[PDB]
């Protein structure tokens, strides 16, 4: 299908970057105290 | 109670079936035709017009590659074509005499379709059971004139909807019968509260 | 690429609901 | 570039004029009037009764 | 085709059975209350 | 349950930051260049 | 008040009515295909959740 | 706009003379067209055979001509095919065939008169909604 | 002994043609003074192939077996036609009506779905001549019409059709519209079918005879849009030869 | 029963907020783009298929015929200042009805 | 104990991390069979010819879907109620072209959740806690039948039923509205009340008792710390709350009572949604919405429109395009 | 180049009379005493070379004859499109009202 | 140009994926007791 070509990175990007966003917080959360 | 309102809401889920589909204990005669047959009787009438056209109904194609009055069943039989091809476990008087061994058969259908059958399904193409909560009858788009509601359909939706609710009556006593015999119908005791004494899911 | 992707996304809810389920942080009565 | 101003007759060579998309239509049928706003002709959609063809 | 159908015809009376046996088996008692 | 006695503390300070990200970068400007082709 | 302003006139704000509004629903499924909007969508899960 | 005396005012005959129906007449003929007729006829059409309706111009190309009282009053005794070549009373509800079809068993000849100026009055106050199906709703 | 509706309806018999016992091995007497007809013709098809589409010219296509999706729907029946005894004393079946078409699917290895309109539509076929009886070694041979599988008010998903429709992909309304005429443009087809019947056994006090058939015909060519594919057709027959 | 279960009040109580609140600012947000007619209409790879392959067909494309039919069959009464006249011969229609 | 008591000890015992139970020895088989099924068909199953005219409809996400117009396909209208299990086909490819997936999918999806249902009433027996979660679920779950069976029955076909995807739901929702008028029925006016106001009062109690959270917190951590898990103390102020929200109406009009506002908070949406459910299910014997068309007649007797009669030609749009190759006589009567 | 068979016919005289060889059979309500008497003689007897053939159907009463001979005038032929003379399409053709 | 259409995202992921590992990592170092 001609789909647009921007879509990948797109929601690679819409997924990882708030993500990892999370991820880095509550693993520093953990090695608190 | 509770088992008696189960079995009542089953009854009346049952009745509603019977009701929609069933033309013996249910005559047409007095209820209308169901909504099978009026869809049948449809194909029936258009059948009728067209092949006293001229048209034969038995090699007419239809848009989609079926036949535009006629097809198989997925077993074989010969049926009404176009969306009625559901219907075709429909049975009634006005339509059995064109039935043989194979279903639907073309030479009874050429040679011997009579007044009277032409009349039924006339009849009954035009007083199929649909209509307005208002009792204005037809399809939904249908302009004010006809003032009809099928007893089919006010018998089937009426015992639909007090099975459904029989049915939440059973579960609403069944379950608080429970909890009375066992002498937790009003409330958790404070003081024995039983998940207090389970071990931690986790 | 579009058919892995959308595969993916819902690949991850399920092992997510795995988590959530069986390695939630446990309610403790305080 | 423009292809120019289109001007559309019938064979009576009285003058037509198509009838405009509305923005709020993502399609629009093709019917064209007199100055008079009287349809003249379209493009039919069914076919077996049509009276307004192009070619008719 | 055959197979399948018996399979899961006897699959489905496995599973039941169990549903009509477990609650035949002293169902009412298994509360943290009053069983009988 | 117990927990487990084999459990260790992870660490990288700021410079192994620094210097892992010049790796990642620069092995990206590099090989960039053969992704896009 | 924002979407007739975008469009031509208040005409085509929802008119105060039961059947109005139940007009407004359905011209918004053969104008705007309103289902087939994630802003929609959203606004479904919020409600129905 | 009013129900007005010429708009209740239809041929009775082939050969010119008219006929003025009362306000009542007419409310008659709506009611007596909804009992007998409007299951196939709502509206002007024919649900078991569209091609056919009760325009008044369709009327008036039947044989007999059916677009006056006396044609339709004659069609409701003995119904025909368009081209008269063929009687339908069979298939067709009428006074002759009021065995099969019990709702003609209590229509007068008043009555007849009455659904008659219904079919031919309707279309001078709906214009082409009178026969003319859903495309005109 | 003789079966009723309900005896047959859900068996999948009402999809299959009568068949002769091993001893109807007679013959059937032609009068060539007296005029016959065919009463009943019934082909049910029993395989369907399909002829592959090869890249290479040099190489043979050959007809692969297909996987029937379309279930018990395929067989023609109370087809009837007259009987004419030619001066050669050949015979020819001149198809006169019935129920003789159907649309069948059938599904090539890898998924490709053929449908098709089987069809003897306006048969007429002959034997060889001097047919002085109906035996085991008369032979009929013909052509029919082939019309397109979809007739002319067929709307496709987008709405565009032939008798009626959209003329134009309205959902792309400024793409140019060269690219796009094969799937805006319908078109119907009208093409010939070969068939075969093989004369096995014969009722010659009843006059019924069956036996094998092979057909060949075109697909679905979805009203012009693609080419259709050829297919052969192989099953039984059914036929009552009556005087008329 | 579900797997999952709230352990905090004063969470269930602000998600209770949350959920319904979000949700309907979304569809405001929606609106706005409507008031432009900056819609969700279509698909444009289902449109490019569809436009080649007059056998592929999905919910989506049936649905937009069914909302080409709502436009034809309500523009001319529902919008009385455009003066729309439709004859019967281009009106959308599927066979018979 | 017999291994038969053991047995039955695990299936119904409290300590499991899922609760099992005899409904859920049902469930969890069916449940687990109509999601397999469902993923599966979802991405890779090929076009299913739904309404029995040889026109088979791609909904997968391998046959060109996305999320948004993927389905899995209803069964073919040439099977109507016809039970289809895969061994009634005379092969995969077979059964996979006339729709068998939905059937398997849609069968064990209801029975699963019917004894999801008996389920949430059997572990609150085996807690001790009053009985009724069941019966508020009673209300999607009797919403599901409707859509997947009743309707079905009543038109004498599964190709009716409500597709197993996000557009083939809008699909049948504006079918059901030009064959039965639904805006119009009064069953699914209350169901609007019911979810309307569902949303508004889980806003309104959500907004209510996080407005009168007790201090227990500093302005630098989350207020959600001051509750702790098992607290005896009520972690709000009610009495604060009503105190608001009587004042905001009137003091009459607002619930001192958690217990009857709690009560107030089921009951509304449920019966709301369960007047929905029978809407679809008494629509699914062509009981329809009010039909005012041409209702208001002038003095002549000119059709004078209202907005039924605007609503009106667009369920015609909808009635006239809607399976457009489907139709050979002039009436759609199912 | 590619052809919509039926728009190419409206553009000859199919478009502006009955065509005996291809027109459908509701078309003859147009004019007095064609229909359906008449209509099904003419449908079943078709193709014809020229309009004064219909003329010459057997069995035709003499009333009938002056009847066509009146209607000559609203009569074409032109030759047989498959397109719309398959499907049994001059019986029905799918439209209604 | 015509560059192989995967080269962004694979790029964007070679950066991002090890990237934000380090991250990960030296986050939780600097909030662990001190
Ligand atoms: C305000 C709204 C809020 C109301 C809140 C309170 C909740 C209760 C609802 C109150 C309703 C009051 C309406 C009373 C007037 C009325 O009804 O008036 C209607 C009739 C009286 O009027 C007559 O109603 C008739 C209805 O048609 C019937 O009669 C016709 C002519 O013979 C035809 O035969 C037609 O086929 C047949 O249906 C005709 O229209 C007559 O012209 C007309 O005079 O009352 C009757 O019928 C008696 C009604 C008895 C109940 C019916 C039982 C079963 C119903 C199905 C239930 C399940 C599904 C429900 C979905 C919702
Ligand atoms: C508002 C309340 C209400 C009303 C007005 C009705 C009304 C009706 N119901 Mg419904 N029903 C209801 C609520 C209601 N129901 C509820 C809450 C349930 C449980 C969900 C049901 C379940 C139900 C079922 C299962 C059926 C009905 C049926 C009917 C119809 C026939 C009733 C009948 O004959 O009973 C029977 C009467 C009795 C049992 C009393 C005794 C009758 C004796 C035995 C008769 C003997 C007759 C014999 C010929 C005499 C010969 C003697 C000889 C020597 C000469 C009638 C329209 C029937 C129907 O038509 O279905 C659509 C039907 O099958 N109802
Ligand atoms: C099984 C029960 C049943 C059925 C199928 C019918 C069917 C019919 N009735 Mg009868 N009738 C009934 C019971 C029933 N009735 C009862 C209990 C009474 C006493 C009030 C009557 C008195 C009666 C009269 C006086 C007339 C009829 C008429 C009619 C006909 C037209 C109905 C109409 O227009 O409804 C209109 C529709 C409504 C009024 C909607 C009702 C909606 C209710 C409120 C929903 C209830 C849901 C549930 C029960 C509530 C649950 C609450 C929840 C929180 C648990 C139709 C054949 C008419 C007729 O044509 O006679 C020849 C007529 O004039 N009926
Ligand atoms: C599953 C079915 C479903 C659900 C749950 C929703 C849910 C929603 N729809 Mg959608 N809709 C659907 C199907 C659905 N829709 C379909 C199939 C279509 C066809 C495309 C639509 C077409 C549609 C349109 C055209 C619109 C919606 C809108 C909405 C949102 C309305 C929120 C609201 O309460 O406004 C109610 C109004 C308010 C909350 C405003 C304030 C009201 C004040 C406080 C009232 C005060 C009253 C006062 C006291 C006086 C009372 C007097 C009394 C006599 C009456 C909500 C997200 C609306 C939206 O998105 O808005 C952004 C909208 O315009 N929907
Ligand atoms: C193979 C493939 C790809 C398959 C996929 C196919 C397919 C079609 C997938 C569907 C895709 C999909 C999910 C689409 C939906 C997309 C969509 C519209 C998302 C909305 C997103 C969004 C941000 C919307 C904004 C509005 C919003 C915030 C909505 C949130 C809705 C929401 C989560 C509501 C909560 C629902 C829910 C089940 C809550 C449970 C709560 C719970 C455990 C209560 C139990 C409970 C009650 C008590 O009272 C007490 C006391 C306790 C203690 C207790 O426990
Ligand atoms: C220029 C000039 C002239 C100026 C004059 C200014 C002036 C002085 C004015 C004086 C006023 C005056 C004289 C006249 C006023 C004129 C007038 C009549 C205006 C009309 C305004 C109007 C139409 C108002 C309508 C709005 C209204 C009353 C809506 C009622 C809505 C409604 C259904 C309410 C309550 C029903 C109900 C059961 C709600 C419960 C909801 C719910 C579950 C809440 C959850 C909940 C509840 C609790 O209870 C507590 C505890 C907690 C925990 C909790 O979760
Ligand atoms: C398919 C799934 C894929 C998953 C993703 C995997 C993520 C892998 C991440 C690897 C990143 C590792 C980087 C660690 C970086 C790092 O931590 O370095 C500092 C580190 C020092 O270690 P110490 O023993 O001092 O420990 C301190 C601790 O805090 C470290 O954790 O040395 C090494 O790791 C040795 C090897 C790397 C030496 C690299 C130096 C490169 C110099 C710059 C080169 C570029 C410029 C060239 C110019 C010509
Ligand atoms: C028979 C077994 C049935 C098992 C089915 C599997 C159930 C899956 C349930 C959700 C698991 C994931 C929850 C993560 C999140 C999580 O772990 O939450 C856990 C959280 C616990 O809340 P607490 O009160 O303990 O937390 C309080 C404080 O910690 C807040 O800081 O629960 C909620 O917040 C309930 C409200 C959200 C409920 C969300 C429901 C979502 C339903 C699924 C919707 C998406 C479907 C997409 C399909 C493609
Ligand atoms: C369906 C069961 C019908 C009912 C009830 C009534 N009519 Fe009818 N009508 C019906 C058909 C199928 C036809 C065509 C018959 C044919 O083969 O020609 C008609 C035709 C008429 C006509 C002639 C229309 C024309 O354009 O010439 C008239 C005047 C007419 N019908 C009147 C009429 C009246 C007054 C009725 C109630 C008393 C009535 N019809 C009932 C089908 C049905
Ligand atoms: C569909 C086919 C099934 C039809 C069965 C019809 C029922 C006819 C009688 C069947 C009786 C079943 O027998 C039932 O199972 C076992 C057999 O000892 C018993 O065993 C049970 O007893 C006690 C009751 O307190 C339970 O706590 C215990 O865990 C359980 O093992 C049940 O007490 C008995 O009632
Ligand atoms: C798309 C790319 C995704 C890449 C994802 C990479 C994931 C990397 C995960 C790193 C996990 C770190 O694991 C984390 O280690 C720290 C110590 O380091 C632990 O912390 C533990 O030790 C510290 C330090 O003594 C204590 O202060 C703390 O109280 C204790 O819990 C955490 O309990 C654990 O969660
Ligand atoms: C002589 S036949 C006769 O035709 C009549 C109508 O003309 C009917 O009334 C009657 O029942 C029918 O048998
Ligand atoms: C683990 C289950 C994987 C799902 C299997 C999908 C069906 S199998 C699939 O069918 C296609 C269509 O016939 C073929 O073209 C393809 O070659 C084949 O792999
Ligand atoms: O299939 Mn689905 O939709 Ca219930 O109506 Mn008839 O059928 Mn079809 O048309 Mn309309
Ligand atoms: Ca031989
Ligand atoms: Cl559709
Ligand atoms: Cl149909």
């Amino acid at each position: 299908m001609e789909v647009n070509q921007l879509g990948l990175i797109a929601t690679a990007l819409f997924v990882l970057v708030p993500s990892v966003f999370l991820i880095i917080l509550y693993v520093q959360t953990e090695s608190q105290q | 109670l509770s088992y008696s309102l189960g079995a009542l809401s089953m009854m009346g889920f049952i009745a509603t079936c019977f009701v929609w589909f069933n033309n013996t204990v249910y005559p047409s005669e007095f209820y209308g035709p169901t909504g099978p047959e009026a869809s049948q009787a449809q194909a029936m009438t258009f059948l009728i017009r067209d092949q006293k056209l001229g048209a034969n109904v038995g090699s007419a194609q239809g848009p989609t590659g079926l036949g535009k009055y006629l097809m198989r069943s997925p077993t074989g039989e010969i049926i009404f074509g176009g969306e009625t091809m559901r219907f075709w476990d429909f049975r009634g008087p006005w339509l059995e005499p064109l039935r043989g061994p194979n279903g639907l058969d073309l030479n009874k259908i050429k040679n011997d379709i009579q007044p009277w059958q032409e009349r039924r399904a006339a009849e009954y193409m035009t007083h199929a059971p649909l209509g307005s909560l208002n009792s204005v009858g037809g399809v939904a788009t249908e302009i004010n004139s006809v003032n009809f509601v099928s007893p089919r359909s006010w018998l089937a939706t009426s015992h639909f909807v007090l099975a459904f609710f029989f049915l939440v009556g059973h579960l609403w006593h069944a379950g608080r019968a429970r909890a009375a015999a066992a002498g937790f119908e009003k409330g958790i005791d404070r003081e024995s509260e039983p998940v207090l004494s389970m071990p931690s899911l986790d | 690429m579009e058919t892995i992707t959308y595969v993916f996304i819902f690949a991850c809810i399920i092992a997510l609901f795995f988590f959530a389920i069986f390695f939630r942080e446990p309610p403790r009565i305080t | 570039a423009w292809k120019g101003h289109a001007v559309f007759r019938n064979k009576e060579g009285e003058e037509l004029f198509v009838r405009r998309m509305p923005a709020f239509f993502e399609s629009f049928p093709v019917i064209l009037t007199d100055k008079n706003g009287v349809v003249k002709a379209d493009i039919p959609f069914r076919r077996a009764e049509s009276k307004y063809s192009f070619e008719q | 085709m055959e197979t399948l159908k018996i399979t899961v015809y006897i699959v489905v009376t496995f599973f039941v059975l169990l549903f009509v046996f477990g609650f035949l088996s002293g169902d009412p008692a298994r509360n943290p209350k009053r069983k009988d | 349950m117990e927990p487990n006695p084999n459990r260790q503390p992870v660490e990288l300070n700021r410079t192994s930051l620094y210097l892992g990200l010049l790796l990642i970068l620069v092995l990206a400007l590099l090989f960039s260049s053969y992704f896009f082709n | 008040l924002i979407y007739p302003l975008g469009q031509s006139s208040w005409f085509f704000a929802p008119s105060f009515g039961v059947a109005a509004i139940f007009r407004f629903l359905l011209f918004f499924q053969g104008f705007h295909n309103w289902t087939l909007n994630p802003f929609h969508m959203m606004g479904v899960a919020g409600v129905l959740g | 706009a009013e129900l007005t005396p010429e708009v209740l005012t239809v041929p009775l005959n082939s050969e010119g003379k008219t006929i003025t129906l009362t306000e009542k007449q007419y409310l008659e003929g709506k009611r007596l067209f909804q009992y007998a007729c409007a299951s196939c006829h709502v509206g002007g059409i024919t649900k078991t055979n569209p091609s056919l309706d009760l325009r008044t111009e369709t009327l008036a190309l039947a044989t007999p001509p059916r677009d006056n009282i006396e044609g339709l009053v004659d069609y409701m005794k003995n119904p025909t095919t368009y081209d008269g070549e063929q009687e339908i009373a069979e298939v067709h509800p009428s006074l002759r065939s009021a065995d099969i079809f019990p709702k003609m068993r209590n229509l007068t000849e008043k009555d007849l008169v009455a659904i008659a100026g219904h079919i031919l009055v309707e279309p001078k106050i709906l214009g082409d909604k009178w026969g003319g199906g859903k495309v005109y709703y | 002994q003789t079966l009723t509706y309900d005896d047959i309806v859900g068996t999948g018999l009402a999809n299959k043609c009568p068949t002769l016992d091993d001893t109807a091995r007679g013959a059937y007497p032609i009068d060539s003074s007296q005029t016959y007809r065919i009463a009943r013709l019934c082909l049910q098809p029993t395989t369907f192939l399909v002829k592959e589409e090869p890249k290479n010219k040099r190489q043979e296509a050959e007809f692969v077996p297909t996987k029937l999706v379309t279930r018990e729907t395929t067989s023609l029946d109370q087809i009837q036609g007259e009987l004419k005894v030619n001066s050669d004393g050949s015979l020819t079946f001149v198809e006169e009506d019935g129920i003789d078409f159907q649309p069948v699917t059938v599904q090539m290895a890898g998924g490709e779905r053929i449908p098709l309109l089987f069809t003897v539509k306006n048969l007429v076929a002959s034997t060889q001549p001097n047919v002085t009886s109906i035996t085991t070694s008369t032979d009929f041979k013909g052509e029919f019409n082939v019309p397109s599988y979809r007739t002319a008010n067929f709307l496709d998903p987008k709405g565009r059709g032939l008798a009626s429709g959209y003329d134009s992909a309205i959902a792309l309304p400024q793409a140019k519209e060269e690219e796009l005429a094969r799937a805006n443009v319908k078109r119907f087809s009208l093409t010939k079918g070969q068939i075969s019947l093989n004369v096995a056994k014969v009722d010659g006090r009843t006059g019924e005879i069956a036996g094998t058939f092979e057909s060949e015909q075109l697909s679905d060519d979805d009203m012009g849009a693609h080419e259709p594919h050829e297919v052969k057709i192989q099953g039984v027959f059914y036929a009552s030869i009556e005087p008329a | 029963i579900f797997g999952i279960a709230f352990s905090n009040k004063r969470w269930l109580h602000f998600f209770m907020l949350f959920v319904p609140v979000t949700g309907l600012w979304m569809s405001a947000i929606g609106v706005v783009g409507l008031a432009l007619n900056l819609r969700s209409y279509d698909f444009i790879s289902q449109e490019i298929r569809a436009a080649e392959d007059p056998e592929f067909e999905t919910f989506y494309t049936k649905n937009l015929l069914l909302n080409e039919g709502i436009r034809a069959w309500m523009a001319p009464q529902d919008q009385p200042h455009e003066n729309f006249v439709f004859p019967e011969e281009v009106l959308p229609r599927g066979n018979a009805l | 104990a017999n291994l038969w008591e053991r047995f039955c000890n695990w299936v119904t015992s409290t300590d499991n991390r899922l609760y099992v139970g005899w409904f859920g020895v049902i469930m969890i088989p069916t449940l687990l069979a109509a999601t397999i099924c469902f993923v599966i068909a979802f991405i890779a199953a090929p076009p299913v010819d739904i309404d029995g005219i040889r026109e088979p409809v791609s909904g997968s996400l391998l046959y060109g879907n996305n999320i948004i117009t993927g389905a899995v396909v209803p069964s073919s209208n040439a099977i109507g109620l016809h039970f289809y299990p895969i061994w009634e086909a005379a092969s995969l490819d077979e059964w996979l072209y006339n729709g068998g997936p939905y059937q398997l999918i849609i069968f064990h999806f209801l029975l699963g959740a019917s004894c999801y249902m008996g389920r949430q009433w059997e572990l609150s027996y085996r807690l001790g806690m009053r009985p009724w979660i069941c019966v508020a679920y009673s209300a999607p779950l009797a919403s599901a039948f409707a859509v997947f069976l009743i309707y079905p029955i009543g038109q004498g076909s599964f190709s009716d039923g409500m597709p197993l995807g996000i557009s083939g739901t809008f699909n049948f929702m504006i079918v059901f509205q030009a064959e039965h008028n639904i805006l119009m029925h009064p069953f699914h006016q209350l169901g609007v009340a019911g979810v309307f106001g569902g949303a508004l009062f889980c806003a309104m109690h959500g907004s209510l008792v996080t407005s009168s959270l007790i201090r227990e917190t500093t302005e630098t951590e989350s207020a959600n710390y001051g509750y702790k898990f098992g607290q005896e103390e009520e972690t709000y102020n009610i009495v604060a709350a009503h105190g608001y929200f009587g004042r905001l109406i009137f003091q009459y009009a607002s619930f001192n009572n958690s217990r009857s506002l709690h009560f107030f908070l089921a009951a509304w949406p449920v019966v709301g949604v369960w007047f929905a459910a029978l809407g679809i299910s008494t629509m699914a014997f062509n009981l329809n919405g009010f039909n005012f068309n041409h209702s208001v007649i002038d003095a002549k007797g000119n059709v004078i429109n209202t907005w039924a009669d605007i609503i009106n030609r667009a369920n015609l749009g909808m009635e006239v395009m809607h399976e457009r190759n489907a139709h050979n006589f002039p009436l759609d009567l199912a | 180049e590619l052809v919509n068979v039926v728009d190419e016919k409206l553009g000859t005289a199919y478009g502006e009379k009955i065509d005996l060889n291809n027109t459908n059979i509701a078309a003859f309500i147009q004019y007095r005493g064609l229909y359906p008497t008449l209509a099904k003689l003419i449908v079943k007897n078709a193709p014809y070379e020229s309009v004064e053939d219909v003329l010459n159907i057997p069995g035709l009463t003499e009333r009938q004859k002056q009847i066509l001979r009146e209607n000559l005038e609203h009569f074409t032929v032109t030759e047989v499109e498959t397109a719309l003379v398959e499907g049994g399409d001059r019986y029905n053709n799918g439209l209604y009202k």
